């Protein structure tokens, strides 16, 4: 820091250097490229992947009216362009970019856009040292949020990435099923295939999920923003979950409980997602009220027998304990609903697709680690189990699953063993429900007897 | 009515037919937990022990620890030929424990309670009584090894402070009762083992605790939850010095005191049993 | 730290000392070097650690005239402590 | 000042007392009963005295002459040998010995005067409990103290010469930065990877340290010597600021320090939380005032509730301002939850200046496959091709089924199946000119400018696109059905060739009409079957 | 009910034999997989996770502990009427909104749901099922997790009329006395009150300790408003239903004669003028009109006969009625004929009651029934 | 104000009366394009009444226009939709929303 940068090339190589800056804008803010030795100094779309000196530089658009005519003219934006000491290049912008060479107003360049972003950038052949160097309100007012704050702020994220021409990206798994019939040349695909992909809105550009895992500081960031998102929902905060329900999205959680190319920390991130922007409230609501124990004396809760005519999946359910109401989200106008039926299936159903395959012992293996295959998966069930979701006769496949009577008998990491130690303990709560149900009815009907003896007195 | 009968009922026989005893099982769990790099309870005392070494300041009631330590605790010229065999049988109770550490737990955990009475230090010490109870004297060699070992000062510390609490006869309570013994007797019978067997370098470690940085004189201790209790016991007298015949709720309510003055001198001979 | 005037302006004796940890020959040195409280004899190096912040008394490296300054090195190794 | 005093502060550095015997020499020998000493207090490093300005006094060391500061202890009140060189016999014992205090030369007792301060005076006879018995100090604590004691005298010299250069532009500095790094490791936390009873000692040991520099105030002056630090984004000379970076970085890594183990410590900053966010954003330092941050929010949850919006709007700004972190994310998760109870406004608020903006954090939803098959041909006169479509189900899985039929030029333009240019999708690079789909219209540079049509019907099983080009001149317009769609495209790139693409999503079957018309216009103009003329034969890749 | 239990003393009516069969399938194949597995996990590795010990050896004692699982569970189960089960639905779901509240705008929430509470039919006719849910201790836990407004007032309500409605669920808030009194920095007191009332058994089992506080709080008093709450908490205690209990009676008194902490003419110009003040000296009065070896007590209530006129007063200061009636109440139980005559002022009152065509309507009844005193030229 | 654009044509004859239960499929993402909404997303149709004002004023008049069958833009004015207050957590203050409603059904 008047807040500017040095540079220089000390190498045998001068090639290509494509500065584009990693700070865009939408829609004064003066953008000045000093030079002390021509230079290409313009701002540039967000989509740019031309590695070329062939300058320059690489678009007009027209609306008719029923016949041609005018009410036609737009933008021309790729984008912006320039051309024995030092040199100043400056780039003030609100709207409509303006040009001032060496402190002269000589602009009437490309300048017109309806609300797009613009990385500042600067495209240069190295004339070796000191090369370039940078900066009516500064433009740090105006590219981050705290607008408009005149004084000029240098910023960390002031990045200068150079375009690289070879940057490596995924190579997809199963995609779409090519056709093309040479009956009149009739191109045809069918069954449909969906990235788990995300955009980085900063300097707007996609990519999938699924290639994420080699950015491993990416999936370091947006792991923690998922636990971020878990963190908001915490206990009842319905208020924003309905908030979050716009944030990812329902069909994301289910790929994201579907795909096994998603890496780990993120996978038991969107596990816990599922288990705090929908099915977490309700089952913390369901914990106190299952240990009360309270029971009525209605004719399906007289029965109880205890022993079957034993098994921890019996179907007497009976107590009271109040459903979990869930109002669906909508943004037209607290608490969040979910395909329930639907996704129970879905949870059977991974935790089937992994104690097989886990039981073929796979080094996949699935989430990168055993931990990240059966944790957010048995936490889920869990929690799910617990919710009193299932029909008892998907407890029976659970303990199928488990007892054998496959996955219990199996040696386990300890996170999972943990997780499988909670929900086995779900299944000895169970247990003690049946108990202490079997016999409130048999002091129900015990109560019948006795009573009848009372009035013998 | 109907629901009203039933929840009677039920009450009622919480307080009956459920006792009975299915309690018997407490040595084949703690059996099944010796079956072979550290054992099940093993594992269970060490966790027990980690938890009292973490600065939870005041304690939680945590039921899981008073499960096992009651757990534990439930654990432990032919009748001399069988009453030496049921010592053996007892000391291999014991060995099944402070082996595994279990002085250990005991001790940490009764320096973890600080001054705090609740129904933790009760079980806690109802632990080292069963770990002891014989005069046993390898669990006292593990425990004043520790104690000289880890330099832990609070353990005196915590046990100046529950005599310093604990209960007297009292004089005022009782008219409101006209109109809690147990863990004391629990505390001084468990330091009144850990010198029978008569360990001279542990009672003289009472005496003054030599290391540590803060000197505690806990012989003194005890006696003075003894004077204040005599000084209850005077008062109990006068108070029915004129009336002759006693109350029964004025007899179990001194038979109360007396066992506890009883346990207390006996403490106070095994603190100078030895010469 | 000086002391001569013991009167008006006492000296700030709490970091004046120093324990002798260890005292060896000069060739016993060695041994230990390359790999109770008995009295000290002339001849022998002593080690000198310090009463309060604990480091050991050792010639240093950097200077202040040739003369290395004086110092209180962490730890034990080394020959100059 | 000086008091007797219960409760809570026996733990305290402040109430701590070193003996210190006239003797130069044998300073260690027992404590016998008379022997003159000069009492010090161990945090001030102040001797005790008596004085006539001020009767009883502490006061400092060069003030202290011997008669006037010195004392003896008396087993009762009696006013009743030499110095031995030896260690002499036996005697104080911390715990049997009631010691009265007498002073040396006036031979007053000490007694006290008569809310729990109660201050201590001298006295020739006083109340019966003048015997205070001497209590040892751990000689951890003890360290501590002393190290205090240096510690308040260097950043006292210290902040008084940031003041000697403060106002007006134009003493200690690597002393300091070596202290402050001897202090953070003095501060280091136990490693976790160490078994768990040590590490708990060690730990409870770093809560008494942590405490007893802040019952001293040492974080108080810490926090004053990174407030005085602030002034400066660069007075002193070029050598004693050019370490400042250094010395203020590790004030926030010291000042952090401190906090990670206590919930007081960070609930003294309670009122010093504004500040805090307030050099957030200084950019300079910035990690470590981040991690304090961090640091206090963990375990302070009464400091959650003193958070506003204001603050929030700082963190949040202050991750515009340094890129991503997930450091700074955590934060956001600290102040969302205490110690487990939760925080809702707070949540609220994070929520409100965070998420609504989506234009900050990563963002993310499931996409459908954009693809497209060229025919083959490649196209440098003017040319002309049809584009019939037999299916489509456009709102199949989630996204309409995109079917954006154009051109592209070879020397750019490259549709990797996903990722790439917001969202994937056709038209996303400037070198591509579809048509089609939502309102018909164009796609360049992924902009949806919406141009009008007689009808503005989208792509059905039965559309026929009817697409335009020309050589030279590089007006381009593409139709529906034969209808008319306005004048689009003008003036663009005539290098390499342009070839038809016709993308797809999802379950879609489209007819290219190329040669074997169902419908041709002599508008353009030229059949692009024409252009399959080269030598490889027409076939779509 | 103890009846029943004589029909479940069954085990040392041929139906005790069903009952037989009953427990002996109570004694009880998810055992030895749990019990077995577990002790697998333990044997073969130590396991190193604390939270995941923590709950291996929580299975592994529910397992074996067959019998006593039930035990610690029947207390919280309890049996309810068909027909008016959905009043419970109503209840816990309502319960469950504080309980989220436990961990923590929300304040309009749970006042709401505590007045739904108030509401329900479920709640008079089982108060052991109230109890059992610990609902109170919730409701009392988030009072206490606010201190350190309006809400708090709404859950005093609440714990109030849960005092009120049964004596032995009046036990459960007795037991939070001292803690409610730590609470006190001041209605809470209103509370520990309506938990001292009705059972005189309570009355006495209470510790001296939380009067000592009581009267602390009183000594905090050296300027008050707080004053006439505290004698009022007092008052409740000692008097209980109408018998002077000598045990907490004696106890107050000589707390109260150490930290007290001329006075009648500060109640003479109270009377000329801060309607507090008279009111503490009423309800102070009152106080030691509640309260009668023990002999002692009454003669240092004689020292404080300086009444009488403060009655005189109060009939010239028509505010009165309350006052003057705790200046009779002391005069009754502190303190023959002819004196009853010098007293007799009361006659004036009577020709004021007929002003009621007000305050004096009050007045008129609070002096027909304390018209019974004087019962007793 | 509102400004409603048609996409593609239904039926072209039904349009919506007061108190109909609606039946539709939208999305919705702001004028930067970003979504913020899906109804396809949670693959369940959301049936609304129209007139009942539950929904925001621009969704309440814009469906009229719309015919059963029917794809239509909506370009929503803020003052119709959230206008200064933006819905918490998910539209800023002052935004336009941009949907691409399909109006199923009528009941």
């Amino acid at each position: 820091d008047l807040a500017h940068r040095t540079w220089g090339s000390q190498n045998s190589l001068v090639e290509m250097l494509f500065l584009r800056l990693s700070l865009p804008v939408q829609f004064t803010y003066y953008y000045s490229v000093r030079v002390f030795a021509c230079v290409w100094v313009g701002w540039v779309t967000p989509d740019y992947h031309q590695h070329d000196m062939n300058f320059d530089l690489s678009v007009t658009v027209t609306m008719g009216d029923e016949q041609g005519n005018v009410h036609s003219s737009l933008k021309c934006s790729n984008y912006m362009v320039w051309g024995s000491h030092t040199d100043l290049v400056i780039g003030c912008l609100v709207g409509l970019m303006t040009f001032t060479a060496n402190g002269k107003e000589s602009n009437t360049f490309f300048q017109v856009e309806p609300n797009t972003k613009l990385f500042p950038a600067v495209f240069v052949l190295p004339t070796h040292q000191n090369v370039i160097q940078f900066e009516a309100a500064m433009f740090l007012s105006e590219r981050k949020n705290p607008a408009p704050q005149c004084p000029p702020r240098l910023e960390v994220q002031m990045l200068m990435p150079v375009s690289w021409s070879r940057m490596p990206n995924h190579f997809l798994q199963v995609e779409t099923r090519r056709a093309g019939e040479r009956l009149g040349w009739a191109v045809q695909c069918q069954d449909p295939l969906t990235m788990m992909a995300l955009h980085i809105p900063e300097e707007n550009r996609c990519m999938d999920i699924l290639e994420l895992s080699e950015r491993l500081d990416l999936q370091r960031f947006h792991s923690h923003t998922l636990r971020l998102y878990r963190a908001v929902c915490a206990l009842g905060n319905n208020r924003v979950a309905h908030a979050l329900c716009s944030h990812v999205d329902q069909a994301q959680l289910l790929h994201a409980l579907e795909d096994a190319h998603l890496p780990g920390p993120l996978r038991a991130g969107y596990y816990d997602l599922l288990i705090s922007i929908h099915l977490e409230s309700a089952c913390r609501s369901r914990r106190s009220m299952l240990s009360e124990y309270i029971v009525p004396l209605t004719p399906e809760t007289r029965a109880i027998t205890l022993f079957p005519p034993g098994l921890p999946g019996v179907g007497v359910t009976t107590s009271l304990r109040p459903p979990h109401h869930f109002s669906p989200p909508c943004f037209v106008a607290l608490s969040p609903a979910i395909p329930l039926e639907a996704l129970r299936d879905k949870a059977l159903r991974m935790l089937g697709e992994a104690v097989r395959d886990g039981g073929q012992h796979a080094r996949d293996p699935v989430g990168g680690s055993v931990e990240f295959q059966f944790v957010p998966v048995l936490k889920l069930v869990s929690t799910l189990l617990v919710m009193g979701i299932f029909g008892d006769e998907d407890v029976k496949q659970i303990l199928k699953m488990i007892e054998p009577e496959g996955l219990l008998q199996m040696k386990l990491p300890e996170s999972v063993k943990l997780q499988m130690c909670n929900l086995l303990e779900y299944f000895c709560d169970q247990e003690l429900q049946h108990r202490v149900e079997s016999l409130a009815a048999f002091a129900e009907r015990y109560v019948d007897k006795l009573q009848a003896n009372q009035r013998s007195r | 009515p109907t629901h009203r009968a039933c929840n009677m009922f039920l009450e009622s026989y919480k307080a009956a037919w459920i006792l009975t005893e299915d309690h018997s099982f407490e040595d084949r769990m703690i059996d099944d937990l010796s079956k072979a790099k550290p054992d099940p309870l093993h594992q269970l005392v060490l966790h027990f022990s980690r938890t009292a070494l973490t600065e939870k300041s005041k304690l939680d009631e945590d039921y899981l620890y008073m499960a096992y330590a009651d757990i534990m605790a439930k654990s432990c010229e032919v009748s001399f030929e069988e009453k030496e065999m049921e010592k053996q049988r007892l000391l291999y109770q014991q060995s099944r424990l402070h082996t595994r550490g279990a002085a250990e737990m005991v001790l940490q955990m009764i320096s973890a309670c600080k001054g705090e009475t609740g129904a933790m230090v009760s079980s806690t010490l109802k632990l080292g009584i069963s770990i002891l109870n014989g005069g046993n004297a390898e669990v006292q060699q593990k425990m004043l090894d520790y104690l000289k070992d880890k330099k832990e000062v609070g353990f005196f510390q915590s046990i100046q402070a529950l005599m310093q609490t604990c209960s007297v006869l009292d004089l005022n309570a009782f008219e409101r009762q006209n109109k809690d013994d147990e863990f004391t007797q629990d505390l001084f019978r468990f330091l009144q083992l850990l010198c029978e067997g008569h360990n001279n370098d542990f009672q003289n470690y009472l005496r003054t605790q030599t290391g540590n940085t803060t000197t505690i004189n806990i012989i003194i201790c005890t006696v003075d939850y003894l004077l204040r209790l005599q000084e209850s016991i005077s008062d109990f007298y006068w108070y029915y010095s004129g009336k002759d015949v006693i109350e029964e709720q004025g007899k179990r309510n001194f038979s109360k005191a007396m066992s506890v003055a009883k346990q207390v001198f006996n403490s106070l001979t095994e603190y100078i049993q030895g010469p | 730290e000086p002391t001569s005037n013991a009167q008006n302006v006492p000296p700030d004796l709490a970091i004046c000392c120093f324990t002798l940890e260890q005292s060896l020959s000069v060739r016993a040195l060695q041994e230990m070097l390359a790999n109770g409280h008995r009295t000290l004899l002339y001849g022998h190096a002593i080690l000198l650690r310090h009463a309060h912040s604990r480091m050991y008394l050792s010639c240093l490296t950097t200077s202040r005239k040739l003369a290395f300054d004086v110092g209180l090195q962490e730890d034990a190794t080394g020959e100059a402590c | 000042l000086v008091y007797y005093e219960g409760g809570a502060v026996c733990t305290h550095a402040r109430s701590l007392w070193r003996l210190e015997p006239l003797r130069i020499s044998w300073s260690g020998s027992h404590l016998r009963w008379g022997q003159p000493l000069r009492i010090r207090h161990v945090t001030t490093g102040r001797y005790l005295a008596l004085t006539e300005d001020q009767g009883l006094v502490v006061v400092d060391a060069c003030k202290a002459h011997t008669k006037a500061t010195s004392f003896c202890f008396r087993v009762s009140k009696e006013k009743l040998k030499r110095d031995v060189e030896g260690m002499g016999p036996p005697e104080i014992k911390y715990g049997e010995s009631l010691c009265f205090v007498q002073h040396v030369a006036s031979g007053l007792w000490l007694t006290y005067a008569a809310v729990l301060k109660k201050k201590a005076i001298l006295h020739q006879e006083g109340h019966m409990d003048d015997a205070l018995f001497l209590t040892r100090c751990q000689q951890e604590e003890s360290q501590a103290a002393r190290m205090i004691h240096s510690t308040a005298g260097l950043y006292n010299q210290f902040i008084k010469g940031l003041d000697s250069f403060s106002g007006k532009p134009r003493l200690p500095i690597e002393a300091v930065i070596l202290s402050l790094q001897d202090l953070i490791g003095y501060f280091e936390p136990p490693s976790e990877e160490l078994q768990h009873e040590e590490k708990q000692s060690k730990l409870r040991s770093l809560r008494n340290r942590q405490s007893l520099f802040q019952e001293e105030g040492m974080l108080s002056l810490v926090l004053n010597c990174i407030d005085r630090l602030n002034v400066y984004t660069t007075y002193a000379g070029e050598e004693a600021a050019e370490s400042w970076k250094e010395i203020v970085n590790l004030l926030y890594e010291l000042l952090a320090s401190l906090i990670r183990g206590n919930r007081a410590n960070c609930a003294l900053f309670s009122t010093n939380l504004d500040w805090v966010v307030s050099k957030l954003d200084r950019l300079e330092a910035s990690s470590g005032i981040l991690e304090v941050l961090y640091c206090v929010l963990i375990e302070s949850p009464e400091v959650l509730n003193i958070i506003q919006e204001n603050h929030i709007k700082s963190i949040i700004s202050l991750l515009d301002k340094h890129g991503r972190n997930h450091k700074v994310l955590d934060v956001l998760c600290s102040l969302c939850v205490c110690n487990g109870v939760a925080v809702r406004s707070n949540q609220d608020l994070i929520t409100e200046n965070l998420l609504p903006g989506r234009e900050l954090l990563l963002q993310t939803n499931l996409i459908n496959y954009v693809t497209s098959i060229r025919p083959n041909i490649f196209v440098g006169g003017k040319w002309y091709f049809e584009v019939m479509v037999d299916e489509v189900v456009p709102f199949l899985t989630a996204q309409a089924t995109h079917l954006r039929v154009g051109w592209a030029l070879t020397e750019g333009y490259s549709p990797y199946p996903g990722g790439g240019e917001g969202w994937g999708g056709n038209g996303v690079g400037d070198d591509l000119y579809s048509y089609g789909f939502d309102g018909l219209h164009l796609w360049t540079g992924h902009v949806a400018r919406p141009v009008t049509s007689p009808g503005q019907h989208l792509l059905a099983p039965e559309d026929v696109v009817s697409c335009c080009l020309d050589l030279s001149v590089p007006s381009i317009s593409f139709r529906i059905n034969g209808c008319p769609v306005q004048g689009v495209f003008e003036a663009f790139n005539l290098d390499g060739l342009f070839f038809p693409v016709v993308s797809f999503s999802a379950g879609v079957k489209v007819r290219f009409l190329l040669g074997e018309f169902k419908f041709l216009p002599p508008p353009g103009y030229a059949p692009c079957h024409e252009a399959v003329l080269p030598r490889e034969r027409l076939r779509l890749e | 009910q103890d009846l029943l239990a004589h029909c479940g003393i069954q085990l040392e009516t041929s139906l005790s034999s069903r009952l037989r069969s009953l427990l002996e399938t109570v004694r009880l194949s998810l055992q030895e997989l749990v019990s077995h597995m577990v002790v697998r996990w333990a044997q073969e590795d130590y396991v190193q996770s604390p939270e995941l010990v923590r709950a291996m050896f929580s299975l592994l004692h529910r397992q074996y502990d067959g019998l006593g699982e039930l035990l610690r569970a029947l207390p919280r189960a309890y049996t309810i009427s068909p027909s008016s089960v959905e009043d419970t639905m109503s209840l816990l779901e309502c319960l469950g909104q504080i309980r989220s509240l436990l961990i923590v705008q929300e304040e309009n929430l749970m006042i709401q749901s505590i007045g739904n509470i108030m509401n329900n039919k479920v709640f008079y006719q089982h108060p052991n099922l109230m109890r059992a849910l610990g609902m109170h201790e919730t409701v009392m836990e988030v009072m206490v997790n606010v201190l350190g407004p309006k809400m708090v007032t709404s859950c005093c309500r609440f714990l109030c009329y849960f005092c009120r409605i049964s004596r032995q669920n009046q036990r459960s808030m007795f037991d939070h006395l001292s803690y409610l009194l730590e609470n006190s920095g001041i209605t809470p007191l209103d509370v520990a009150a309506a938990s001292v009332i009705d059972n005189n058994e309570l009355a006495l089992a209470l510790q001296e300790q939380d009067l000592e506080k009581v009267v602390s709080y009183l000594a905090g008093c050296g300027l008050p408003c707080g004053g006439e709450r505290y004698l009022d908490f007092l008052r409740f205690a000692v008097f209980v239903n109408g018998e002077s209990v000598e045990e907490n009676a004696n106890v107050v008194v000589r707390l109260l004669i150490r930290k007290p902490e001329g006075l009648l003419a500060a109640i003479e110009e109270a009377i000329r003028i801060g309607h507090a003040i008279m009111s503490f000296y009423a309800a102070l009065i009152d106080l030691l009109g509640r309260c009668a070896e023990a002999l002692r007590i009454r003669a240092i209530l004689r020292s404080l006969l300086d009444d009488l006129v403060g009655i005189i007063s109060l009939p010239l200061q028509i505010f009165v009625p309350d006052h003057k009636a705790s200046m009779v109440l002391f005069l009754d139980r502190v303190y023959n004929q002819d004196f009853l005559l010098h007293v007799l002022v009361g006659f004036l009152p009577d020709m004021r009651a007929a002003a009621s065509l007000t305050e004096m309507a009050l007045a008129l009844n609070r002096y027909l029934c304390l018209a019974v005193l004087p019962l007793i030229p | 104000g509102v400004q409603v654009e048609t996409i593609s044509p239904g039926d072209g004859r039904t349009f919506p009366k007061r108190g109909q239960t609606c039946v539709v499929h939208y999305t919705g993402m702001l004028e930067d394009g970003k979504k913020f909404d899906s109804s396809r997303d949670r693959n369940k149709p959301f049936k609304f009444m129209l007139g009942k004002q539950e929904v925001i004023r621009g969704w309440e008049e814009g469906v009229a226009q719309m015919s059963v069958g029917q794809r239509a833009k909506l370009t929503i004015s803020p003052d119709y939709a959230y206008g200064a207050t933006g819905h918490p957590g998910i539209i800023p203050p002052h935004a336009t929303l941009v949907f691409d409603v399909e109006l199923l059904k009528l009941e």
